């Protein structure tokens, strides 16, 4: 994350200081919109972002959530797992 | 002034890169400025001028010019639409033994040009093999290049990327000759022949078990004299897997080929140009002229 | 924390808002007003220096990296919860059936077990007692 | 349309250079310093230096402007 | 696990 | 159950018996990604 | 490696005449570039005096890179002396102050060559103040992109000292009757210097210069090589080939020989007048 999303914040940075000695090197309509674009698709990113702020409240639950299923699936390997052992058991063992 | 920005080819961590046309030649080619604390003109840019500008080869990258202005600079070299990698990527075109034969000739051409000129591309990779419309292959950056005639000079072990780095390089060493080429060389074509990186390692320790377990460790008497290098660590005695169950489709030659690349001993690693020599080149399938190589089309 | 999130919040969300901003003038370029365009631009130095500030401290927090694909589908958290909730379902009916698959395996076990001799006598101490 | 091997002739304007292997049973290894085992254990083999020493010694002595 | 270019 | 030993309930009621466009590429650099003077 | 490099095929001049060409034209673009712009003052320098300063700043250039806190290697040294050598070929002394271009010469040989040192231990080699220091580092920082445009980005320096201990191999190998080559060592060490010295490394390869102070060292000793020129080198056949060298040779070794160092006296009122050139601008 974070670094990820400064590095992020860094491609505005020269991304748009490019486009800055290209302020000078574009046409007008492109500047616009694209300055737009990237502010558009920006914000949105920025949403996913503050998607992230804004949901990420949950974490030790949601943790314990995946946690509390790993848990519960371990138990159904148990059973299935002991049941093969078992057939195992049967052929192996009855045909010796 | 004299060239005009068409395209944003991209960036390296030290360049940004804009395809161009020069208003002296008409021609297309690639215009690299370097970005900038208190040391000056970055050493990766000065090691690409002044080691491309004492080389002119058909398959080595070539600066066509070279300038700049306050603290910084832009190279331009010839503009090269594609690389090796993502001809290797793409999954609609297919490789021929001849096309991947093409590619190799071309590499290894190059680097034997480079290797006489006793310069070592300390970075060889799918990546930096650039190659333009006319099929031509060209060895793409020299950001980490050097001289290793020299035995009063100190290397260093670390340069060269992870997937792509010979196993003394890996233990540490810091003299090494044309066998990191060569072993980039050989790793280049395992990825040419399986379209996905051969040996491709997490970590160097990951890196080394990965080629011992493909390879097999070596014994001593293949590489003798290992165990001197600084960072070497013992590791468990792999099989490896035969070569022609790796490359299960590729001839006895091009076996004989990749098993000379990949000897351990750095030394008896086979060099560019005796690998140019052997019979997998002078075999009948031609190497596809540069015409009828496959360009992956956007 | 919440007041450093909701920091990250009303400053780094005052920061998506002065988009909003940056946008809606830049449809339109006055030849100067870039002046308020790039004072904004001068909002985003100052922000995103102390941005990064709010952003080293921020941990890049442990990767819920699937749960990420999921609001990187934007899929938000919730629905996780929910859908191991649905797992969970399906899991405490295995496991209780399974229970059951006992309760009457045992019942009607037992059942027969008398329906045939319920003999292991002196051991039924402990069988019987064990029930 | 095969291909053969040609040997890269680059024309240095000097005086023949022997070949890297032919150069330890000429003599010349004897007066360059022994690669450590260390060095040898990489591609280093004290005759790359002996090899690059003679190149320059004899890359321009026929040739001036 | 697409890694860096190698870095001085 | 178990729930019961695992203190969701609350999460359960919010929880018990759209999103992204509810609340209101990039991934691939996520998976490998005076100045007023200059423009 | 050097027959195939930008040293052969641009900075490798066929005659003095056209070095001393070259700087004329140098120092007389300044002075008409001085004059247009707002027309004999003694001000300027002539090319000579610009000579005997550049003379100077290379011996000065020669002290640095010898007192330099860590050990400098002599590829280093010989590059950023072939360095200055160029570009006060091609630019004149007014116009750039040969002290500032001296460490950038320094500078960018000490990255061109992979010696790595950091710009604070370089700058700690002036036996200036922390604040000249600064500000030196600030003035080669300034410098260092004119420099390289004015080598043509032809940055690979060959140096003779690879070549000296290539025939010192050689030799030794195949030449038999020479017992000892190391005494030649040192007395070619002294002439290597000598000739760095002069601008012979315009005019020769590395090699010939090499050969040079090898066949140099060996008259002053005594010994006879012409063997070894003959035989050993098979110009016994091409008899045109060994005149050639035996007069690039004769050449170099005279060229030596009329060498004269920057006075004392001269230096001072050099420096002074160039001085008051850099303060006028």
């Amino acid at each position: 994350l974070s670094t990820l999303i400064e590095f992020l914040l860094h491609r505005a940075y020269s991304e748009l200081m490019v486009l800055t000695d290209l302020l000078p090197r574009k046409s007008d309509v492109e500047r616009k919109i694209e300055i737009v674009q990237f502010a558009s698709r920006t914000r949105q990113l920025f949403v996913r972002l503050l998607a992230l702020v804004k949901w990420a409240n949950n974490a030790g639950k949601v943790e314990k959530c995946a946690m509390i299923s790993s848990f519960l699936d371990q138990q159904a390997i148990l059973f299935v797992d002991t049941a093969d052992r078992l057939a195992s058991l049967a052929r192996d063992a009855l045909v010796h | 002034k004299r060239y005009e920005k068409l395209d944003f080819l991209g960036e390296g961590q030290f360049a940004t890169v804009y395809k161009a046309r020069d208003k002296n030649t008409n021609q297309i080619v690639a215009i690299k400025k370097i970005k900038l604390a208190k040391d000056g003109i970055n050493r990766t840019a000065l090691r690409e001028i002044k080691l491309l500008q004492e080389l002119s080869h058909p398959n080595i990258i070539g600066l066509l010019d070279a300038f700049g202005h306050k603290s910084n600079i832009s190279l331009v070299f010839d503009f090269m639409e594609t690389d090796l990698e993502v001809i290797i990527k793409d999954n609609s075109l297919v490789l021929t033994p001849s096309h991947i034969k093409a590619y190799m000739l071309m590499t290894l051409q190059g680097l034997e040009y480079l290797h006489q000129h006793w310069i070592l591309h300390r970075d060889l990779k799918p990546n930096n093999l650039l190659l333009d419309e006319n099929g031509v292959l060209k060895l793409a950056d020299f950001g980490l290049a050097k001289s290793f005639g020299s035995p009063n000079r100190a290397y260093t072990h670390q340069v060269v990327t992870r997937w792509y780095r010979a196993p003394e390089l890996l233990f540490g060493a810091r003299m090494y000759g044309v066998g990191v080429d060569m072993w980039a060389v050989g790793c280049i074509l395992a990825e040419l022949l399986l379209r996905v990186p051969f040996l491709p390692g997490d970590s160097d320790l990951d890196q080394l078990t990965r080629i011992f377990e493909t390879l097999g460790t070596p014994t001593e008497e293949q590489w003798p004299d290992m165990c001197s290098l600084p960072d070497y660590v013992t590791f468990k005695s792999f099989p490896g897997i035969p070569l022609h169950h790796i490359f299960s489709a590729a001839g006895d030659d091009l076996l004989d080929l990749i098993q000379g690349l990949f000897l351990f001993n750095p030394c008896a690693r086979i060099t560019a140009t005796q690998a140019l020599k052997m019979k997998y080149f002078s075999n009948r399938p031609g190497p596809t002229p540069g015409c009828q190589l496959p360009r992956p089309n956007c | 924390m919440a007041e450093k999130f909701d920091h990250l919040e009303e400053h780094l969300e005052k920061f998506v808002e002065n988009i909003r901003q940056l946008g809606i003038i830049v449809s339109d370029f006055q030849p100067s007003s870039q002046a308020g365009l790039n004072q904004k631009l001068n909002f985003i130095v100052t922000g995103l220096q102390d941005i990064d500030k709010c952003r080293q401290q921020l941990h890049d927090i442990t990767v819920p990296l699937e749960v990420f694909e999921y609001i990187d589908q934007g899929r938000n958290p919730q629905l996780y919860t929910k859908e191991c909730l649905e797992r969970a379902l399906a899991k405490n009916e295995q496991v209780k059936g399974k229970i059951d698959t006992m309760k009457k395996f045992k019942s009607l076990l037992i059942q027969e077990l008398s329906k045939v001799f319920p003999e292991d006598m002196a051991k039924y101490r402990s069988i019987r007692g064990e029930d | 349309a095969l291909y053969e091997y040609q040997p890269l002739q680059i024309e240095t304007y000097g005086p023949h250079v022997p070949e890297l292997e032919m150069l330890g049973r000429l003599g010349y290894l004897n007066h360059v310093r022994a690669a450590s085992p260390q060095d040898l254990a990489g591609g280093y083999t004290s005759s790359l230096a002996c090899h690059r020493a003679l190149q320059d010694a004899f890359s321009g002595l026929f040739w001036q402007p | 696990y697409s890694p860096t270019s190698p870095s001085y | 159950n178990l729930i019961t030993h695992y203190n969701l309930e609350q999460a359960y009621n919010k929880f018990c018996g759209e999103k992204l466009s509810n609340f209101l590429s990039l991934r691939s650099l996520i998976e490998k990604p005076g100045t007023m003077l200059a423009g | 490696m050097y027959h195939n490099s930008s040293q052969k095929r641009h900075w490798t001049f066929s005659s003095e005449e056209q070095l001393a060409r070259l700087r004329a034209d140098a120092n007389r673009k300044f002075r008409c570039k001085a004059v247009a712009n707002g027309p004999n003052d003694p001000v300027f320098l002539e090319p000579h005096e610009e000579m005997t300063l550049c003379k100077y700043y290379e011996k000065r250039l020669l002290e640095f890179c010898s007192v330099f806190k860590p050990a400098m290697p002599r590829s280093v040294v010989g590059t950023a002396c072939m360095y200055f050598k160029r570009f006060y070929l091609n630019n004149s002394v007014m116009e750039y102050h040969p002290r500032i271009i001296m460490l950038t010469c320094a500078f960018l040989a000490c990255k061109v060559d992979e010696f790595n040192v950091s710009s604070p231990q370089f700058v700690g080699n002036l036996r200036e103040s922390p604040l000249g220091q600064e500000k030196a580092l600030e003035q080669i920082l300034e410098y260092e992109l004119l420099l390289i445009q004015q080598l043509n980005f032809h940055l690979i320096v060959h140096n003779p000292y690879r070549p000296f201990e290539g025939f010192l191999i050689d030799l030794k190998t195949r030449y038999p009757i020479l017992e000892n080559p190391e005494i030649l060592r040192k007395t070619a060490d002294d002439f290597l210097n000598r000739i760095a010295l002069t601008d012979a490394y315009l005019l020769y390869t590395p090699s010939q210069i090499a050969l040079t102070a090898i066949l140099s060292s060996a008259s002053r000793a005594g010994i006879t090589m012409e063997s070894y020129l003959s035989e050993s080198l098979m110009l016994k056949e091409n008899r045109t080939c060994l005149s050639q060298l035996l007069d690039i040779m004769k050449s170099m070794r005279n060229l030596v020989k009329k060498y004269e160092p920057p006075r004392s006296e001269e230096v001072a009122v050099l420096k002074q007048k160039l001085e008051r050139c850099h303060s006028a601008e």
